[PDB]
RNA sequence: AGCGAG
């Protein structure tokens, strides 16, 4: 658990994107946009958030860590799994298929 | 909670309102309802004493009264009553007789004209009974009736979109129990239409005029929509009789239409209980959905025209787009489509329901035979005893408890496996989805499953989603739905009142989450409290005015999944595999309670039923390795008898040993003798092993495991396996088979151990091929070859005229001989017809862990053992302690089960003990730690409940303070990694290695049962291509994919060899054997026998197939 | 029927 480093800017990023989520929720509450449009906008917001937190995690890690060493030496695994392990797992699929 | 329990300290930060329920209640409560026991009577009277009726009482009441066609006389049933069980549980399990009790029902025959009543008990039959452990004993075997998940009968509204028009078209399906489907579908054309019994559609107005409605009435009720007016206009059917005539001409064509058989047709099809029983659940669901008879109790499940009319009105209102309708004389209900997979529509047929349905089928058959004979019954010469035939009922019950798919062979690898075989909800079986016909939308997880069915524990084969496990706190509604507890939070103030809500009621309430901090005043200490809503969507929250809250974390997990520490750090796949693999652990000889566990260990062991618990308080009078006699507080004394070295269904050991001294005072419900996989009363499936997480020389390559030899020397991963071999001397044409030590032609060496009476002695070691039971069946005169007659004359012998059919230790097996059980007709023991003796020999072997055996932790980290190293070439800490197991670091990061690593660290801490240095207050990371966890003595068992546990910061802190082993030397730095010395080279490894204590189980996939080989053996009957299976001497299937692979290689000769002489060609087979044994060349292969079989099959299909030479 | 590997 000491070889898995969380990104130190995570909470600031989460706040910055929850602000946009709250703005979208307000907009929905005022009838500005229908349910589908609000869902799509929130999906886009949180997708961008997951991308940003993944970038922060990638740039924070040392190049010697066993996790990143295994992933980036072609031995096995991709960086999406490393992001899932440390940072944000991201959006999840509905049982129907949607996000 | 439990009187005497190990003191497992917990990292739990949340108090639990509700204690875990009686995990086995799912079975026992349902069976008690079926019987109608006083306990169920009281439980129901507490919660609806208006109409407590048992399952058998319900069946009898529905059946009675019966009358003939004329109605001159009638028969009735009443007062079902059970006698004492025939034999005790253990004796029933021993002598292969079902554990059942007689069933008596008071009949009553009334000759309506003459006026006589004749009543007498009728002995409906030997009803199998459920053992206190929630399981049946049938033919000596142990069986479990697993609850079934079924579609609840009722009215279901659906909406779809048509491509050809892109218009929302709705539909309804009144789904009865054994009825005829009526699907009021709406097509793209604006006209509603019925489809009775799946017969070529109809305009609804036709049925309405068949129900006797006038077009004026039809527009009076279904008049608001344009679709209805359109249907009336385009219907063209003018008149009630016209509609009835058309309906009869469509429903039952080929017979002369009339008026009588036009009206009574529909009346019998729908509104007579003879053919359209909705059942109580079905009628209740229809009433609730349509809001017709909400207030009134339920009776006469049959429909009324009002119900169909309301269904049509609801469908039309839904198509229009309305939100609520108020039927005249009915409470208004919301108009919305139904979801078939919602747990407000998936009901549980528990054991009681299934047994009652089988009793109902048997009683219908008995009813039919009664009616049929009643015509040929001499009046006044008949009594219910001579009028009732119980054979159909007992036959139905017997054919259910055996060969019914929901009556499954009890799965006892360990107590957890049996416990989870109970509490299992299978979505397939009689009247349920089949794997092939089951779509892909039923296997998924639904938001309604939360708290009612485990989303994790589930088979990983071609059964994922069809079989699940009931959650820990889940309960079954009297109607069959699954309820879950919730804390009623009032005015933002959380309470203790635990309301059990079904899925429907949960949807109507804005239910909060368990780990929502409470200000200690009962009120939420923050706005923005996480919540769920009706549509299953987890989203933002309306602060305050949330109506309900989760009782506790882990409400959504089952018992098996509740025993995985650090579950929240494991991906759903790995958690699923760990849950499914905890149930495969074999019982070891010793069993050790895990250092890192949960609160479910003790309760799981107690409720599994394989651990002895004192019934009442008292002082242990005398304890020995075979029984415990306890003196109660008032005079009486009771003796619990342990079950020593008994064989479970799956071949494992079922040893029980006491855990109490000869003077201890023990309270009621206290564990006094641990079971197979139990340690001091808490479940123990495996062993804690010192583990390193490095890659080691490529022996732990790709999920392979390398174990120290200490684990084989100290015998820590070792399991007793008991295998039973059965052989029965029968009665044959030539005579009878004898069991004696006179086996023909076999020497006096392999007849050595066999007792004076045949069967081998107890304690006689036997290896594969040895003789267990010496049996000799007659041969009858045959024709000895000239060569053999000459040889017999030369060696002076006789044919003996009796062949041998002795029982022998099958190939690849070994072991001692625990005991022999001999049943015999001569001693008047029940045996099948035409058998004189039946002897069973129990052979026990102590299996030691060896390469090829499968191991696993609790986090889905499975693997076979690649190597077993000597202790000396084993990495050892600086102290000198060798590591026991070595897992690979390449399997952790990508399988996303980091929880194991967490466990490892915590395990090490628990093994070493810790002291948080609270010199100046408590460290900020330990402020929220529960008191008394600041100091733990070495080897201190701990618990991390499922979703509240040891946070990563707390684990970091406890890892920092890890008070030293024996001298001042911390072998594990704050990072959790230890500097290991190489066993072979001797130099330290250049970098520290993650070392700790992992609790790993020995799965029941041992290589001894997996190895198999064959050179020649039995061949199948119609075709050659030898029998398949290790049980026989089976050849390995060489399928079509393998044959394509061989064709791609271009290797024509090996493929021909395989498919001709190795498999099928019956002449080249003995020829290849001769060639191999004599050193000659392997001969040319011939025509496979299967091809000639095919030619004969084709010819017998009147297909002239001929093989032209050229 | 349960169960294993992919
Ligand atoms: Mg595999």
């Amino acid at each position: 658990m000491a070889d898995v480093l969380v990104p130190p800017r995570k909470k600031e990023i989460l706040d910055h994107y929850e602000e946009r989520a709250d703005k979208v929720e307000k907009q929905f509450q005022r009838g500005a946009l229908n349910h589908d449009e609000r869902n799509e906008a929130l999906v886009e917001i949180w997708k961008e958030a997951t991308d940003e937190v993944g970038q922060a995690l990638r740039e924070h890690y040392p190049d010697d860590n066993p996790i990143i060493t295994i992933v980036d030496s072609g031995a096995t695994g991709n960086f999406t799994q490393t992001r899932t392990l440390a940072g944000m797992k991201g959006l999840v699929t509905n049982p129907k298929g949607e996000f | 909670s439990v009187p005497g329990a190990p003191n497992r300290v917990s990292f739990a930060k949340l108090r639990e309102p509700l204690e875990v329920p009686g995990l086995l209640d799912v079975q026992t409560d349902s069976f008690e309802w079926l019987i109608g026991s006083p306990r169920w009577r009281e439980s129901a009277a507490e919660r609806g004493d208006v109409n407590p009726v048992g399952g058998l009482e319900e069946v009898l009441y529905e059946l009675s009264p019966i009358e003939d066609f004329s109605g001159s006389m009638s028969l009735s049933f009443s007062d079902p009553r059970f006698d004492d069980v025939k034999a005790p549980v253990d004796e029933c399990k021993d002598k292969d007789m079902t554990y059942a009790a007689p069933l008596f029902v008071t009949a009553e025959f009334i000759n309506n004209n003459t006026g006589e009543i004749k009543s007498q008990t009728v002995f409906m039959g030997d009803f199998p009974m459920m053992t206190e452990k929630g399981t049946f004993i049938i033919n000596g075997t142990e069986r479990v009736v697993v609850s079934q998940l079924v579609r609840s009968p009722g009215v279901y509204f659906d909406e779809t979109i048509d491509k050809s028009t892109d218009k929302t078209l709705h539909s309804v399906k009144v789904i009865p129990s054994r009825g005829a489907w009526l699907e009021f579908d709406v097509d793209k054309r604006d006209t509603v239409g019925v489809r009775i019994d799946r017969k070529r559609r109809q305009p609804v107005t036709v049925l309405l005029k068949a129900l006797g409605w006038t077009s004026e009435q039809i527009v009076e009720r279904f008049g608001f929509s344009e679709i209805m007016r359109s249907t009336l206009e385009k219907d063209n059917t003018v008149g009630t009789d016209e509609a009835l005539l058309d309906i009869y001409r469509k429903l039952r064509p080929g017979e002369p239409p009339t008026k009588e058989s036009a009206q009574t047709l529909l009346e019998n099809l729908f509104f007579k209980e003879k053919r359209y029983d909705l059942a109580r659940v079905g009628r209740y669901k229809v009433n609730k959905k349509l809001g017709l008879h909400v207030g009134e109790p339920i009776t006469s499940s049959t429909l009324t025209e009002e119900d169909v009319v309301a269904t049509i009105e609801y469908l039309v209102r839904l198509h229009e787009g309305q939100t609520t309708m108020t039927v005249p004389g009915g409470v208004e209900v919301p108009v919305e489509t139904d979801d078939i997979d919602h747990f407000g529509n998936r009901r549980l047929r528990t054991v009681g329901e299934l047994i009652q349905n089988q009793i109902r089928v048997g009683m219908s058959r008995m009813e039919r035979v009664v009616r049929e004979r009643m015509t040929t019954q001499d009046v006044e010469a008949i009594t219910p005893q001579t009028l009732i035939n119980i054979r159909p009922v007992v036959a139905a019950i017997k054919e259910f408890f055996g060969t019914s798919q929901l009556s499954q062979f009890m799965d006892q690898n360990n107590p957890l496996s049996g416990l989870t075989h109970k509490r299992r909800l299978s979505a397939l079986g009689p009247g349920g989805l089949s794997r092939e016909r089951a779509g892909l939308e039923v296997r998924d997880v639904h938001p309604s499953h939360y708290g009612r069915m485990c989303p994790i524990e589930t088979p990983e084969g071609p059964n994922i989603g069809l079989i699940g496990s009931l959650s820990v706190y889940a309960r079954v509604n009297p109607f069959g739905f699954i309820e879950t507890p919730y804390r009623k939070v009032v005015d933002g103030v959380v309470s203790d009142e635990i309301v059990y809500l079904t899925a429907d009621e949960e949807d109507r309430h804005v239910v909060a989450q368990a780990n929502s901090p409470i200000d200690a005043d009962g009120r939420f200490v923050e706005p923005r409290v996480l919540v769920r809503r009706k549509a299953g969507e987890v989203e933002y929250v309306p602060s305050s005015e949330v109506d309900y809250m989760d009782v506790s974390p882990r409400q959504m997990v089952s018992v098996a999944t509740a025993m995985i520490p650090f579950l929240e750090h494991d991906d759903a796949n790995r958690a699923l595999m760990g849950a499914n693999m905890q149930r495969q652990a074999v019982p070891l000889v010793r069993s050790e309670a895990p250092l890192v566990g949960t609160g479910m260990e003790l309760r799981a062991a107690i409720d599994a039923g394989d651990v002895v618990v004192a019934e009442e308080s008292g002082v242990i009078e005398e304890v020995s390795a075979d029984y415990i006699t306890v003196m109660h507080d008032n005079g009486t004394r009771r003796t619990y008898r342990m079950r020593k070295f008994a064989r479970s269904n799956h071949g494992t050991c079922a040893n029980q040993c006491p855990i109490v001294d000869a003077g201890d005072r023990v309270e009621a419900g206290q564990v006094i003798a641990d079971g197979p996989c139990t340690d001091d009363g808490e479940m123990a499936l495996g062993k804690n092993l010192l583990v390193a997480i490095m890659p080691w020389e490529g022996h732990n390559y790709e999920d392979a495991i390398i174990l120290s030899n200490r684990l084989v020397e100290e015998d820590v991963l070792t399991s007793i396996h008991i295998e039973e071999h059965e052989i029965d001397a029968r009665d044959t044409k030539l005579g009878a088979e004898e069991i004696t030590r006179d086996i023909p032609n076999i020497s006096d060496e392999v007849l050595a151990d066999l007792d004076e009476r045949g069967i081998v002695r107890i304690g006689a070691e036997v290896r594969d091929g040895d003789i267990l039971v010496g049996k000799v069946t007659p041969k009858g005169e045959t024709e000895l070859t000239p060569e053999e007659r000459l040889l017999r004359a030369i060696f002076g012998e006789k044919a003996r005229e009796v062949r041998d059919t002795s029982l022998k230790v099958p190939h690849g097996e070994s072991g001692k001989v625990i005991g022999i059980r001999v049943f015999s007709r001569e001693d008047e023991d029940e045996l099948p017809a035409g058998v004189n003796e039946l002897v069973r020999v129990y052979v026990a072997q102590k299996r030691k862990i060896s390469d090829g055996d499968k191991l696993a932790g609790r986090h889905g980290n499975k693997g076979v053992i690649g190597k077993i190293l000597p202790v000396e070439d084993m990495p050892f800490l600086a102290d000198g302690t060798p590591v026991d197991i070595i897992l690979n670091t390449h399997g952790v990061p990508r399988r996303m089960n980091i929880g194991q690593i967490l466990e490892t660290h915590l395990g090490w801490c628990a093994h070493s003990g810790w002291k948080v240095d609270a010199a100046k207050g408590v460290p900020d990371w330990a402020a929220r730690l529960p008191d008394e966890l600041l100091e733990a003595q070495p080897n201190a068992i701990v618990s991390t409940p499922v979703f509240d546990g040891a946070q990563e910061a707390e684990l970091q802190g406890l890892l920092s303070c890890t008070l030293p082993n024996r001298d001042g030397d911390v072998l594990v730095d704050a990072d959790g990694k230890a500097m290991l010395f190489d066993g072979r080279s001797g130099e330290p490894f250049p970098y520290p290695v993650t070392v700790g204590y992992m609790y790993i189980m020995k799965l029941h996939h041992l290589v001894d049962d997996k190895i198999h080989a064959r050179s020649t053996g039995p061949y199948s009957m119609i075709t050659q291509q030898p029998l398949g299976g290790k049980a026989q001497f089976g050849g390995q299937r060489f399928g079509e994919m393998e044959c394509w692979a061989m064709q791609a290689y271009g290797a024509a000769y090996t493929l021909q060899e395989l498919l001709t002489i190795k498999s099928d060609d019956t002449v080249g087979r003995v020829k290849v054997y001769e060639a191999i044994v004599k050193g000659e060349n392997i001969p040319e292969p011939g025509i496979p026998e299967s091809f000639k079989v095919l030619l004969k099959e084709l010819q017998s299909l009147c297909l002239n197939v001929e093989v032209l030479s050229s």
